[PDB]
RNA sequence: UUUCUCCCAGUACGAAAGGACAAGAGAAAUAGAGCCACC
RNA sequence: AACUGU
């Protein structure tokens, strides 16, 4: 089947320049694991992303239906979606500046999460 | 259909393609997906599919009937679908 | 049910939301077949004279069994290129939206607090 | 003996047959899944099978709030702050994907519903997720918590000072003048109290119904 | 174990490191004065040194040590 | 500058033995953005703010390297 | 009732570039006929 | 401009 050991070893073959991987405990409401990817250009990360799921289709997850692939538009971030893990695929540059891994490292520590803003809504008259 | 007087129903109309969940034997009960024209305790026509893709579903079927007379083999009370979960099964974990 | 006007507060660190400013929000544009709004629906959000796209997270409708209901509406901009508008999201944003149709792992990667 | 509200039946011309099916479902699923006592009030902590997540679990802890349907299709609302969000959550009893239910305070509120705790303040909403369960007395009537909430300014979801609701847990007084009362006082309708054409008594069905559930036992 | 031997890796290790400017790399070598090291920056100097020998140097006595030589015996007396 | 600056030479040794023992994620990383860490942070912090730093770190270094796999 | 996506399949085809059918599945949308377990 | 079944 297609589990997270597989995909990382697909990953280390296609070259991914950084991969983070956090684990999520069953009381969150979300995936067993997040993963997060990058490659050197854009070029490099839609060929990942393709063989990733490529790979995923081939190997096994009949059960399962086939897994689209997000953020192929952007040119930075891509995303896959799969049954047990979610990887995030971007830039080296595009990785520090979202810092997801401070997100999953810390679930509500993240510096970043404190410089959200609130707003008004005033009756002008 | 529900008459609702002059402002109308109360129309005889037709319902396709509803699957069976459930039927329950002792009280002649028949549990079927979705909602059926008319109000409570209203009596209703219920024949086989005639849509073409469930032309032939009674070769797998008491062909003429269900003879309970006959009994070759006493059905349970209530009869389930694979899917449907019975009360009394144990809670479900989506793993 | 985000809407024709329908108030909304903008739960981003865009420069844009987050800087206060006088005018209420009007929203435009919802991107959906239907035109009501609810959780992981694309909308068009009037900010700072700007538009932008965001994505609702939250709303005070009524909702189905088993599931929170919000008692404001939150949504997060996207940029036109599919990455988030803002780097972090602050309100707590239902698990949901991964199984939901369409392209929510990015926002869901910029999600701090899951409920 | 606690009864609990779902396997009352409502008046109406629907089959006794259907209730005695439906609570032949109930009871075989109560054996599988314990559903403890509780009130309007109570906090409680859930368990339930999470379907977006993949093979997890999640527990949430909210006030009970209000209490609605019958039968198998009965479900109960516990509300609660999380991460300064008011949350309110319907959990149908015998849905299969609920995997335990836990009384973490079991206790009543003033009021048998509690809605207008949106428009009170947050802080007799606010609950901690983590909060223990507490030490219950079970040769004892449940709590009764006769704290009376302070609302928000006038304008409101719902107008509580109406007769109509007649909520007894608002701090009116802080919030209303006595002439307010009296404007709202004008949709009484004092003989509605007087009608004994809306009185429906189920105090022998409650009652039949102890033995069948415990018969079942 | 040879105690030269030790000397050169212990002085090798510290020449590993890049910020430190080995103007005057020593046996005798002090940290906080001849090398100009903040509270942190003597912590990963000892940390190379520790990857080098097995690490199970702790921190108690590691900053007493001051010196390539102090450690290189504090090194020979724990293998 | 730390309660105690002992806790970091153990705090950070760790840090980098993890990174030799963590295999899914690229160890390459792992090992420029924790001397970051450390060298972003630790420079200059109050006693009250560095113990915050230090704690998590130390509940990093006890929790499997903080859940990175 | 209509639309979109998926699948078939990066296959057929084609020097490459590029890129299908039909069959199947899932999402919606609207129209029509209904329904009240839940909201 | 808000307000409200306009």
């Amino acid at each position: 089947k297609f589990d997270i050991d597989m995909l990382v070893s697909l990953l280390r073959q296609e070259n991914a320049r950084d991969i983070c991987v956090i684990q999520v405990p069953p009381e969150m409401r979300y995936t067993d694991y997040f993963v997060i990817g990058s490659g050197t250009s854009t070029r490099h990360l839609h060929a990942m992303v393709h063989y990733l799921v490529k790979m995923y289709k081939h190997l096994k997850c009949r059960s399962d239906p086939y897994v689209k692939i997000e953020g192929k538009d952007a040119d930075d971030w891509l995303c896959v979606d799969f049954g047990s893990m979610v990887i995030h695929l971007m830039l080296p540059e595009t990785r520090e500046t979202y810092e997801l891994e401070k997100l999953w490292t810390l679930r509500s520590f993240d510096d970043q999460l404190a410089q959200i803003a609130a707003e008004t809504l005033p009756e002008d008259f | 259909t529900i008459g609702k007087g002059f402002q109308m129903g109360n129309q005889n109309r037709t319902v396709y393609g509803l699957k069976v969940w459930r039927v329950n034997t002792k009280h002649n009960i028949i549990y079927v997906n979705g909602s059926v024209p008319g109000h409570k305790n209203c009596l209703v026509k219920i024949k086989d599919s005639t849509l073409p893709a469930y032309k032939d579903s009674c070769k797998n079927l008491p062909f003429p009937t269900y003879f309970p007379d006959g009994d070759e083999e006493e059905l349970p009370e209530d009869l389930f679908d694979e899917s449907v979960w019975q009360p009394s099964e144990p809670s479900i974990t989506f793993a | 049910a985000v809407q024709k006007m329908t108030r909304v507060r903008v739960v981003d660190n865009s420069a844009l939301g987050s800087t206060p400013y006088h005018r209420p929000p009007r929203c435009i544009h919802v991107y959906n077949k239907s035109g009501v709004g609810k959780v992981g629906d694309q909308i068009l959000l009037a900010i700072r004279g700007q538009k932008k796209k965001a994505l609702i997270v939250g709303h005070r409708m009524p909702g189905s069994r088993m599931t929170p209901k919000f008692d404001s509406n939150n949504v997060v901009l996207i940029e036109d290129n599919g990455n988030p508008v803002g780097t972090r999201i602050k309100i707590p944003i239902p698990t949901s939206l991964r199984r939901r149709e369409g392209e929510y792992s990015k926002v869901l990667a910029i999600a701090q607090n899951f409920v | 003996r606690f009864l609990s509200p779902e396997f009352i039946p409502p008046r109406g011309r629907t089959n006794p047959l259907k209730f005695k099916i439906e609570r032949k479902d109930m009871l075989d699923r109560r054996k599988v899944l314990p559903i403890p006592e509780f009130y309007v009030g109570s906090i409680l902590r859930v368990t339930t099978a999470d379907p977006y997540a993949s093979g997890k679990t999640s527990q949430f802890l909210g006030i009970c709030i209000k209490r609605s349907g019958n039968g198998l299709g009965a479900t109960f609302t516990l509300r609660n702050t999380i991460e300064g969000q008011g949350v309110e959550i319907c959990f149908e009893l015998y849905n299969p994907r609920i995997q335990e239910i836990q009384v973490v305070k079991l206790e009543k509120r003033l009021d048998d519903n509690l809605l207008y705790l949106r428009d009170a303040l947050p802080e007799y909403s606010t609950f901690d997720v983590n909060m223990k369960p507490v030490p219950q007395e079970a040769c004892q009537e449940v709590p009764v918590n006769k704290l009376k909430v302070k609302m928000k300014p006038k304008p409101w979801s719902k107008r509580w000072e109406r007769p109509n609701f007649n909520i007894k847990g608002i701090r009116f007084d802080l919030a209303l003048t006595e002439e307010q009362m009296k404007e709202a006082q004008k949709w009484n309708k004092p003989w509605i109290e007087f009608d004994m054409m809306r009185e429906y008594d189920t105090s022998k069905i409650e009652a039949a119904l102890w033995e069948e559930i415990e018969a079942s036992k | 174990l040879t105690l030269d031997g030790i000397k050169d890796r212990v002085l090798y290790v510290l020449k590993l490191y890049d910020k430190i400017d080995p103007e005057k790399l020593s046996v005798n070598s002090h940290f906080m004065k001849d090398l100009g090291l903040d509270s942190l920056d003597q912590v990963e100097i000892i940390m190379a040194m520790e990857d080098e020998f097995g690490f199970e140097i702790p921190d108690i006595d590691a900053e007493k040590l001051m010196c390539p030589q102090e450690i290189v015996d504090y090194i020979a007396d724990k293998k | 500058a730390p309660w105690s600056r002992e806790a970091v030479l153990c705090l950070y040794r760790a840090l980098l033995r993890q990174g030799r023992e963590l295999r899914y994620t690229d160890r390459d990383f792992y090992f420029a953005s924790i001397r970051r860490e450390f060298r972003k942070n630790q420079k200059l912090e109050n006693l009250e703010a560095r113990e915050k730093q230090l704690e998590k770190g130390l509940v990093f270094l006890h929790s499997k390297l903080g859940g990175l796999i």
